[PDB]
């Protein structure tokens, strides 16, 4: 499928989505540290055993 | 006698300017001038409390790496200028908010800050920014905190709304300390000495208060030796 | 080809001097900072300037 840029990131709480907007992109002026999400993206994955 | 020493006293305080003073301690026995001078210099240069700007909020500004219309300086340079603000906050308050609103062409200086009477600005001629247009306006909300030492913004423990700008804080008001030990003319003895401490500060801390605070720290740290035991 | 969207983010980092940084003059005198000394521990002149 097509990779989508969005704020709906599985297995990630609301703590890491504070600096993201509705479109899933960080705000301008956001103070960020290591491991913080800048642009949220989800890739479709196949069936996993 | 031999076993009893002469304790120094504060005999003179000379205020050359608002940011420069000389403090004279007399009498001092042989060698004690240098010992006390070095101890007081190391304590004064390292562990003096003060007040510093920590947070700035400027309307329409999201981060330091930007510009504002009608202002010649960048926000980074404005924060650097605010780092040099000499503020005295009344005892009992470790936190205060002051405001700076100014419109029209001209240098925006520290004397244009609105404070609630518990805050004293020591250097009203300190230039914070320049407004280069008649339509230009600036409105900042500055946070001043009491502290000791140097606390960078990164070292502060971690919500913070976007727009609030952290400023590295140098709380110590003491900038330069010198000391000299000269001869003292006391009664008939010639072995006594006189300690002169030259203090260059930002005007926030009084000389006598600084000397007593350094002496208090030294005495409190010496108490452990005065009561030597296994702890 | 195959690219649907690109998002580029620019980060400004303030780097302060620290042990391990390389400092030099204009005469080949290069070196690495070993220690950030307190002001009260540095050599000073008769006027108190370190």
């Amino acid at each position: 499928g097509a990779e989508e840029i969005t704020a709906d990131i599985p297995n990630v709480g609301e703590a890491a989505l504070s600096k993201l907007d509705e479109s899933g992109i960080v705000y301008i002026g956001a103070e960020v540290k290591g491991g913080d999400i800048l642009v949220g993206k989800v890739t479709p994955k196949g069936e996993t055993q | 006698s031999v076993t009893e020493f002469l304790k120094p006293r504060l005999v003179d305080i000379e205020q050359i300017s608002t940011t420069h003073a000389k403090v004279t301690l007399e009498p001092l026995e042989r060698g004690f001038g240098h010992t006390l001078g070095n101890a007081l210099r190391r304590i004064l240069l390292s562990s003096m409390p003060g007040c510093a700007v920590t947070e700035v909020e400027i309307e329409g500004v999201l981060h330091e790496y930007s510009t504002k219309e009608g202002v010649q300086e960048d926000i980074l340079e404005i924060l650097l200028n605010l780092k040099g603000l000499a503020v005295r906050v009344a005892e009992g308050k470790d936190e205060v908010f002051i405001t700076l609103n100014k419109s029209g062409s001209g240098p925006v200086v520290a004397g244009d800050i609105t404070h609630d009477g518990d805050v004293e600005i020591v250097n009203p001629e300190h230039v914070i920014c320049h407004l280069t247009s008649d339509n230009a306006a600036i409105a900042m909300r500055i946070k001043v905190e009491r502290g000791r030492g140097y606390v960078p913004a990164s070292a502060r423990i971690h919500e913070r709304p976007i727009g609030r700008l952290l400023v590295d804080a140098t709380f110590s008001p003491v900038d330069k300390i010198a000391y000299s030990v000269e001869a003292a003319r006391v009664e008939q003895r010639t072995d006594l000495d006189k300690l002169v401490i030259d203090m260059e500060t930002n005007g926030t801390l009084e000389p006598e208060e600084a000397i007593r605070r350094a002496a208090t720290i030294l005495a409190e740290q010496l108490d452990a030796f005065v009561d030597l035991r296994d702890v | 080809p195959g690219v649907l969207k690109i998002v580029k983010v620019y980060l400004a980092v303030k780097r302060r001097i620290q042990p391990g940084d390389k400092m030099a003059g204009r005469h080949g005198n290069k070196g690495v900072i070993s220690k950030i000394n307190p002001v009260e521990d540095m050599p000073y002149d008769e006027n108190g300037q370190p």
